[PDB]
């Protein structure tokens, strides 16, 4: 069972992703 | 079709340190083709995660010439303004973004996680009514890059 983003880790994700992107853990 | 610029790598320095500390961070990249333009490189504090109102730009620079080729540099730049943080986000995690930008148009987004914490257990566990940010400590989770690209036009 999959957990579940608190508003302020949600609101952080959303920074990171910046327009809409996908997120990717490092760079390649 | 390619992006003429991809980001290999960014190692996060003096870390952790005190909040007061300059972020530093060595990044790589690959110019696959030369640019005609110089490449925009800010680093961005979130002062706080409710709004991105409290965003800090810590530095920006113009980065040049980019010929085709293996490029490095090491980015720094003056810790946030403490007296633009809400108090309620400055102990505990929020994120510090690197971005770049090829004419106006941003292609990378890399977004760590720094966990602003004191480190007496005193102050720890009895935090003061508002935050002493001289002593507290920035642990950026370096070990956990968030990367995230975007397309745009490099002509």
């Amino acid at each position: 069972a999959m957990g579940t983003l608190t508003p302020k880790e949600a609101e952080l994700a959303r920074r990171i992703r910046g327009a809409g992107g996908r997120t990717l853990n490092g760079f390649g | 079709a390619m992006a003429k610029v991809q980001v290999n790598n960014v190692v996060v320095l003096d870390n952790p340190s005190p909040f007061y500390n300059p972020f530093q961070f060595e990044i790589t990249f690959e110019c696959i083709e030369d640019l005609s333009e110089d490449l925009e490189w800010k680093i961005i504090y979130v002062g706080s995660a409710e709004s991105e109102e409290y965003d800090q730009v810590l530095d920006s620079v113009l980065v040049g010439p980019v010929p085709a080729g293996r490029h490095m540099f090491v980015f720094q730049a003056d810790a946030p303004n403490p007296g633009l943080i809400p108090d309620a986000d400055a102990v505990g995690v929020t994120v510090v973004l690197i971005t770049c930008t090829y004419r106006g148009q941003e292609f990378i987004r890399v977004g760590y996680y720094v966990n602003n914490e004191y480190t007496e257990t005193e102050l720890r566990e009895n935090p003061p009514v508002k935050p002493d940010f001289s002593k507290l400590q920035r642990n950026i989770l370096a070990s956990n890059p968030r990367v995230t690209r975007f397309h745009i036009n490099w002509e």
